[PDB]
């Protein structure tokens, strides 16, 4: 009787004569069913692919050249099923859905006798039932011929666990194998494809309207790569070159925007519903109700995960598929089903999306309800909502319902987009970059103009030309923002390349890639703001030409940067431009050259370009950077020309002695202008640091001045103290963080400070002193005569035998304001002893840190008893220490008195139970300026990261 | 208008929804590319990207497609240039 | 007596507008600034802004930083009880294992809280009753091995084909697996419950060597260029050589073993005792230990930094800290639920993995 069998499946799948035939695509799922490996050989294999791809036609033509041969020779049995057109909750048998594919009835049992050897089954659909997953528990059967509703032996079947050692083939949707991969053992994938990339270039290509804008309308549609990627299946690929067509034919028209699918999509449907009416009008009720009815239904299928739409649900709502075929005309809502019961699915899953995006418009315009009896997967429904926001779609929908149309969502969406920008601790780059994206689809200018005004920041990856065209799309709205940062990483490495995709050119004359027009109008946007101060390149490297061109539009009249900064580019071929452009904009005053090699000429070209009047840059960096001896030699003719430049960094580069004395006797002159200069992490011996304090003797203008990490003698401090004491020295801030300075260099610095005003700042850091010699610097400060106002110890080898001096030190003084204690091993004692006399407050000290000092729980009442009472405090440091529960709750308590004026607090919040939270939620909700952040060096008040940036 | 290919287990869905294309000539192609399918697996492990040769183009151009998150995508492309460049001189 | 109390952490943007959009639906149908978390890009970086230090580090002094504080990001869903944890971050993977199967999942995926696995492979059903104890991962992330308490060897995936299946056995018939080990020349090790370890050929699975030590004595294996390291419940540490195949040294310690950890550059090792009491040996000078620091719980735990400057530390005390390695002092913490029993850590140092008691929580690494 197979024979027989075999004669009815060939005769009821025949439907595609010139689609089936022997395709070298078709040879590799053959051989699938073989062992790649000798150990393994596959027993399940799963499809994927776009929802508009011809997947059952592969199984169908599977299923038919095992009828015919010479596909399956070895499969005994093949046994087709559709879940898509049969209800999923009745109680059934494997026997009777068998039955009702196989005509005959005695077969089956000399078939499940021997064959489940070899028993092959195509299965097509199962993506809909993602929905009737309970989840909880569900019981597995392991033998057929139960009843049981048939959701369950699909499960069980799946598992191996019913009708073991038999092979399956299951054709499913991409977005539906969320559930899937942990059901099946040991699968093996094949993925597919639609039409090829150049026949999508043609054919769109082909129906265009030409008319003088072709290029730009072209390249939107193609490289848009959300719209290319669904243009995959060929019915969509259809569905936009007819909406492109119609656009042509009824050009004058149409108002409504030719560049994304949300405008193709309206015109098509809002045409169709057009043409029904004889004449414009407003439609009738009734057609408004089934209209409401069936976007509603379109959107809770979208939540609900459901794609079938049985009878009951068109009941439900009131709907009849009569009036969808009169009132639109168009292949909308087919039914499907050949037994009694029928079954309604779209055109596609893009026309359930954009009715359902079509629902939130029309919901608040009146009352709908009475008529009515009742992450991936919502891409597309958000991005068409976002592009129905247009003012065009907006005022032919209230042509069509007579009625004002002012959706209540506009608001709830500029609300999220105006979120992402008032970031704390500045924005993401992927939510900014979304959210771009999103706005470019609503091409709207009211709704783009109010969505970016409190933005201020901007950081972007650009890797895609549609990413640069969005950009420079968007940011023509935005007038707050200030620094931006590009980086672009491979876009524009390579300096050369000219090709062409389709067989001729797309265009009779283009002589420049479409890629270095986007770039030059995106430069020329960031060019052309007014609020924009600060221009950072981030991580990108550039080529030749790409420099060329920003340079180039960056000599407009109209562009205001301050600061230009490269520490983490590769520009060495356009420095030449960028020297051009240093002496024609004279509105920068800043720039960070930094970690990029310089040989001799463009040194020189450099240095030219420098002394040239037009210049104004008032800072200027060059640390990491390669140099020579008569790079040196130009630094120093520059140096004592007549220049504009206060500020000069010389940072991690080997110093020569030659190069010390020229850069000394250059600096020796009364006619070189510095104020500040920064000299670590380079190469100084003692002798060269000797005679640089030398050259420095008789200069009069520095007022900054840096030597860290550098290597001191005694005889460069005491020539040092030497040079410092004599007036007219204009000396304010000194920097010492890593040398070694020991002994009785602390003696010669404690007798010069004991009298000593115009010095300001002082810094000690990673410096071998313990209590002898802080001893006589706490001294010589305690005397009146000493205008020093921070000190800085933060890496001393500090101990807490000196905090009853550091008590009194503190309660006598008048003038210092801020105190460091960064790595010093404090103690408990210490700590206490300290705040016995920081609590009485005869001082106006303002910033104290006690980060790392080793603080137990043990002197938590101490510091809140110091801090309860104290209204000069501002500022606090407390990371890097342990406390318990108790102490943890004693000085919350004390943060919340009426008296304190804390200002910043550093803490990591994270760190500790739930009931310690709770205190500092209800801290931060009485005072509304407390900011409670473990970044406690970013807080800069004063500038005193100067030599760092 | 129906391609296949097989997907490896460790190779994400979430990535597979944005080729990059690139063309180039066909008789370097063909030579550059190869023939046998170990060496090319290896190297489609090596770096994480999955290339695929079509050559269906009447002209002596042929599409290479590429799979792969940004930096995956840059370096594969970098190694296939530098070695049709090396196979070119 | 303190209770940690948790909430819903991520709440991404777009997870927010999703919510906001659902509310509007239901509201229709019823008559009848605030804190958000990078995303983690790619499932490889985050893209935000390193911490300000006070001073400017040496010219040599680039690639040796300390982390700052951990962020959470995802919490991944077994059912039940967690024992071991992988990463192998260069395919973006995580494996997790409790007593009845392994569960595979993936770190692409941008969901606030996960729930489908990639995979979910199994062993029970193969025979009666078969419980699993352990998983290892090879560097080149190629292999993977697990190990069992009634199973019938060692079995041996392979993960670089088209499909993932069973490859070897490496048979043992009626020992615990209790501990794995691998090494560089294409060998496989393993120690079960009554002190031997036994080393077989990856290429052919024939044995090779077998070693043989007092009860519970192999609780732990690290292995060197050319030595093995071991130590158990028994408190002492004896070192064994491939080539001469006895003992080479052995120390008496007060209290039970319960980790062992090395340096990836110094030769330094690290052992977690059963008072909380760290300490360290010098492989290579084989002088002296000295003890570190105290605590009052049991460590479960230990593991290096890939640049050897910081380890971490977790156990029963319902916290994970982390110490500096040059002397030990501790750096901060991170409550947890209840006892932590197993970690792991990438190789760029970028995450950090942890389960308590049926949550495989990932953190993020602040340096």
């Amino acid at each position: 009787d197979l024979q027989d069998y075999k004669a009815h499946v060939i005769a009821k799948f025949d439907t595609s004569v010139d689609l089936h035939y022997d395709s070298p695509e078709m040879k590799l799922l053959s051989d699938a069913f073989k062992p790649y490996q000798k150990t393994f050989q596959p027993h399940t294999i799963i499809l994927h692919g776009r929802p508009g791809v011809g997947k059952s036609a592969l199984a169908r033509s599977i299923v038919l050249g095992w009828a015919q041969g010479k596909l399956f020779q070895k499969m005994s049995f093949v046994i087709f099923f559709s879940v898509r057109e049969i209800k999923w909750t009745e109680k059934s048998s494997l026997a009777q859905l068998i039955a009702k594919e196989c005509p005959d009835s005695w077969d089956l049992v000399t078939k499940i006798m021997s064959q489940p050897e070899r028993l092959l089954f195509v299965i097509d659909g199962l993506d809909d039932m993602d929905s009737v997953l309970q989840h909880d528990d569900m019981t597995l059967s392991r033998d057929w011929k139960d009843e049981q509703p048939i959701y369950i032996l699909m499960y069980s079947l799946l598992r191996k666990a019913l009708l073991p050692q038999s092979f399956l083939i299951i054709t499913t949707r991409n977005t539906g194998l969320e559930k899937l991969k942990s059901m099946v053992v040991s699968p093996l994938y094949i993925l597919v494809e639609g039409l090829s990339a150049s026949r999508r270039s043609q054919l769109v290509l082909e129906n265009i309207s030409n008319e003088s804008d072709r290029i730009q309308v072209f390249h939107s549609l193609i490289e848009n790569h959300q719209l290319f990627d669904q243009c995959q299946a060929p019915s969509v690929c259809s569905l936009v070159c007819e909406a492109l067509q119609l656009q042509k034919k009824l050009g004058k028209r149409c108002t409504l925007p030719c560049q994304t699918l949300t405008g193709l999509y309206a015109t098509l449907v809002f045409h169709q519903l057009t043409l029904k009416r004889p004449s414009q009008s407003a439609l009738s009720q009734e057609e408004q109700i089934t209209l409401v009815g069936l976007c509603m239904m379109a959107a809770e299928g979208v939540w609900t995960m459901r794609s079938v739409f049985y009878d009951d649900d068109l009941k439900n709502y009131s709907l009849k598929e009569s009036e969808i075929l009169a009132l639109f005309h168009m292949n909308i809502l087919l039914q499907v089903g050949h037994n009694s019961e029928q079954c309604y699915v779209f055109s596609h899953l893009s026309l359930q999306d954009f009715f359902a995006a079509l629902y939130y418009v029309l919901e608040g315009l009146e009352e709908w309800n009475q008529h009515f009896c009742f992450d991936t997967r919502l891409l597309g429904m958000k991005r068409f909502l976002f592009g129905l926001m247009n003012k065009d779609i907006l005022k032919t929908l209230e042509v069509l319902f007579e009625y004002p149309v002012i959706p209540t969502v506009e608001q709830k969406l500029q609300h999220w987009v105006s979120l992402i920008a008032q970031q704390v601790n500045g924005t993401s780059p992927m939510d900014t970059l979304d959210a771009f994206y999103c706005l470019f689809e609503s091409q709207d200018e009211e709704f783009v103009g109010g969505a970016l005004k409190r933005f201020q920041e901007v950081w972007l990856l650009i890797n895609q030309k549609m990413d640069l065209k969005v950009s420079s799309y968007c940011l023509k709205h935005c007038q707050n923002l200030k620094a931006i940062r590009v980086d672009i990483r491979d876009l524009l490495s390579v300096d050369n390349t000219l090709e062409l995709c389709p067989v001729v050119t797309v265009q009779e004359t283009q002589c420049k890639p479409l890629l270095m027009e986007w770039w030059g109008n995106f430069c020329s946007v960031l060019g052309s703001l007014r609020n924009l101060k600060e221009l950072d390149l981030g991580d990108s490297i550039l080529s030749q030409r790409a420099m060329k061109i920003l340079c180039l539009e960056l000599r407009n009249q109209s562009c205001r940067i301050q600061k230009l900064t490269f520490k983490s580019a590769e520009v060495v071929s356009g420095l030449k431009h960028l020297w051009k452009l240093l002496f024609s904009n004279q509105n920068l005053k800043y720039l960070n050259l930094g970690n990029t090699p310089m040989k001799d000429d463009d040194m020189k070209l450099a240095c030219e370009a420098l002394k040239h009047p037009k210049c104004s840059v008032e800072t200027l960096r060059l640390d990491s950077c390669e140099l020579t001896i008569i790079g040196y030699e130009m630094i120093s003719t520059l140096l004592i020309s007549t220049t504009r430049l206060k500020c000069l960094s010389l940072a991690k580069n080997r110093v020569g002695v030659k190069s010390m004395i020229s850069l000394g006797n250059a600096l020796s002159s009364s006619m070189c202008l510095l104020q500040k200069l920064i000299l670590d992490n380079c190469g100084l011996t003692p002798a060269s640091c000797h005679l640089l304090v030398s050259a420095l003797f008789s200069n009069q203008n520095l007022t900054h001045l840096c030597l860290s990490n550098n290597s001191l003698g005694t005889e460069g401090v005491q020539q040092l103290c030497q040079f410092l004491r004599n007036p007219e020295c204009a000396l304010q801030r000194l920097i010492l963080n890593h040398c070694n300075i020991v002994d009785d260099a602390y003696g010669f610095l404690a007798m010069r400070l004991a009298n000593n005003t115009k010095l300001t700042h002082l810094s000690l850091t990673m410096n071998p002193v313990g209590d002898g010699a802080m001893k006589l610097l706490c001294e010589a400060l305690k005397e009146p005569t000493c205008y020093l106002q921070e000190l800085e110890l933060v890496d001393c080898q500090l101990t807490q035998n000196c905090c009853e001096d550091l008590a009194c030190m503190i309660t006598t003084t008048k003038h210092l304001k801020s105190l460091d204690l960064g790595n010093n091993a404090l103690g408990d004692k210490g700590v206490i002893t300290l705040c016995e006399g920081l609590k009485q407050s005869s001082s106006s000290l303002r910033r104290l840190g006690l980060g790392a000092c080793k603080l137990t729980s043990n002197c938590c009442e101490a510091l809140s008893l110091a801090i309860s009472c104290n209204p000069h405090l501002n500022s606090l440091n407390l990371v890097k220490n342990d406390f318990s529960t108790s102490g943890m709750l004693k000085l919350c308590s004390a943060f919340q008195c009426p008296v304190s004026n804390l200002g910043i607090i550093g803490l990591w919040k994270q760190e500790y139970y739930a009931r310690v939270r709770r205190q500092l939620e209800e801290v931060e909700f009485v005072k509304p300026h407390v900011v409670i952040d473990g970044d406690w060096y970013a807080s800069d008040e004063d500038d005193r990261n100067w030599w760092k940036n | 208008s129906l391609r296949l290919r097989t997907r490896p287990w460790w190779f994400p869905i979430q990535e597979v929804s944005n080729p990059l294309v690139l063309y180039m000539e066909a008789w370097v192609a063909e030579r550059v590319i190869g023939t046998d399918q170990a060496e090319i697996s290896e190297i489609e492990w090596m770096c994480q990207a999955l290339l695929t040769v079509d050559s269906v183009n009447s002209g002596n151009l042929a599409e290479i497609t590429i799979f792969g998150q940004p930096s995956a995508q840059t370096r594969m492309k970098n190694i296939l240039l530098n070695m049709a460049a090396w196979h070119k001189e | 007596d303190p209770q940690p109390v948790w909430d819903a952490e991520p709440q991404f943007c777009q997870g927010f507008l999703i919510q906001g959009l659902w509310e509007l639906f239901m509201d229709s149908r019823q008559k009848n600034a605030d804190k958000f978390l990078k995303p983690l890009s790619w499932g490889s970086e985050v893209l935000e802004s390193s911490c300000n230090q006070p001073s400017t580090a040496l010219w040599q002094l680039e690639r040796f930083t300390v982390p700052q504080a951990l962020q959470k990001v995802r919490v991944l869903k077994h059912q039940e009880l967690l024992l071991v944890v992988a990463v192998s971050s260069f395919t973006r993977h995580v494996f997790t294992c409790s007593q009845s199967g392994i569960k595979v999942w993936n770190l692409v995926n941008q969901v606030a809280e996960d729930r489908d696995p990639e995979s979910h492979l199994k062993c029970s059903v193969q025979d009666n009753k078969v419980y699993l104890r352990t998983c290892l991962l090879s560097s080149n992330s190629r292999t993977l091995f697990a190990g069992g308490y009634n199973l019938p060897g060692v079995i041996v995936w392979d993960l670089a084909a088209p499909s993932l299946y069973e490859k070897c056995q490496l048979p043992c018939e009626g020992l615990s697996c209790q501990a794995l080990a691998n090494t560089k020349e294409n060998m496989a090790l393993a120690g079960f419950t009554d002190g031997t370890v036994r080393i077989w050929d990856l290429r052919t699975q024939e044995i090779v060597r077998n070693l043989k030590g007092p009860t519970n004595s192999a609780r732990n294996l690290v292995v060197k260029d050319d030595n093995i390291w071991t130590g158990g419940l028994d408190a002492c540490l004896r070192c064994w050589d491939l080539r001469m195949a006895k003992v080479s040294l052995e120390h008496l310690f007060q209290s039970q073993i319960m980790s062992l950890a090395h340096s990836p550059t110094e030769d330094w090792l690290l052992l977690g005792l059963a008072n909380g009491q760290h300490c360290l040996f010098n492989s290579r000078k084989r002088d002296q230990v000295l003890t570190v620091d105290t605590k009052d719980n049991t460590i479960l735990g230990l593991k290096f930094s890939p640049n050897g400057k910081w380890w971490a530390s977790v156990g029963m005390g319902n916290f994970i800290t982390v110490h500096s390695m040059p002397t030990g002092a501790k750096l901060f913490q991170v409550p947890e639920v209840g006892p932590v029993r197993c970690f792991d850590m990438t190789e760029n140092g970028r995450l950090i993995i942890t389960g308590s008691r049926d949550c495989a929580s990932v953190y993020h690494i602040k340096y």
